[PDB]
């Protein structure tokens, strides 16, 4: 056996966790076009047979309350774990609609010893936010 | 027993250190690019196949305007961290 | 275009 077995019940959760408005405190710019992106993604992972849940505009808190309640879920039936993040953010951190999630953070929720339903099962992270603020020129 | 930090796969949208691009009305290159590619190849190909051929769509197909100079004509390329331990297929 |  060399492929990650996909057989279980149920292909696995995919949280979707779409930010586009920040508090105007932190400075942070409205991400126009992001609901495309949540739209397109949903409809996607849906059809891949994923629980697909939306969240909208969350807070720091809100974002690790959210990652901590999935963990502590059971996914002994459940193939797979996606998370989607789609944000503003920087290398290693993500923002919440009222500050930064150091990307680290929310990860560790998962990681072996936290979450063993999901042991040996993939956990895949997509992230649409910046790493830093470096412009690529291109060539030829 | 494993590593803890196995398992895991961190498809990010641009290289580290480097902007992401989105647009106001398509939305973000990498996201629609990603999503692209699932619906055509994720009962074909192996995922990592599939992040590849985004790689290539993302690189090839995409490229920036706007009115400042400084962030006109940028191109953007996505990063795969993979530290799975098998392949993944969605079937 | 924006950034991200």
């Amino acid at each position: 056996d060399n492929s990650y077995k996909m057989d279980y019940p149920e292909m696995g959760l995919c949280i979707i966790i779409n930010n586009k408005n920040f508090h105007k405190s932190t400075g942070m710019t409205s991400r126009s076009g992001t609901d495309v992106d949540a739209a397109n993604l949903r409809e996607t992972f849906r059809n891949l047979k994923y629980e697909v849940r939306n969240k909208n505009d969350l807070t720091r808190e809100e974002i690790v309350e959210l990652m901590r309640d999935v963990s502590k879920e059971d996914h002994s039936k459940r193939s797979s774990f996606v998370c989607v993040l789609l944000s503003h953010g920087e290398e290693g951190i993500i923002f919440g609609t009222n500050g930064p999630v150091d990307l680290k953070k929310i990860t560790n929720f998962f990681r072996g010893d936290r979450c063993r339903s999901l042991t040996g099962k993939p956990k895949l992270f997509i992230i649409q936010a910046c790493r830093g603020t470096e412009l690529d020129c291109g060539i030829e | 027993k494993i590593p803890v930090e196995a398992d895991f796969l961190y498809a990010y949208s641009t290289a580290p250190g480097y902007y992401s691009w989105r647009n106001s009305k398509d939305g973000s290159w990498f996201i629609q690019s990603l999503c692209a590619m699932l619906k055509q190849y994720a009962d074909k190909l192996e995922f990592m196949h599939i992040l590849t051929r985004v790689n290539r769509k993302v690189a090839t197909e995409f490229e920036s305007f706007s009115f400042d100079a400084t962030f006109h004509a940028k191109k953007q390329i996505p990063c795969i961290v993979s530290m799975l331990t098998k392949e993944l297929y969605f079937y | 275009d924006e950034v991200x």
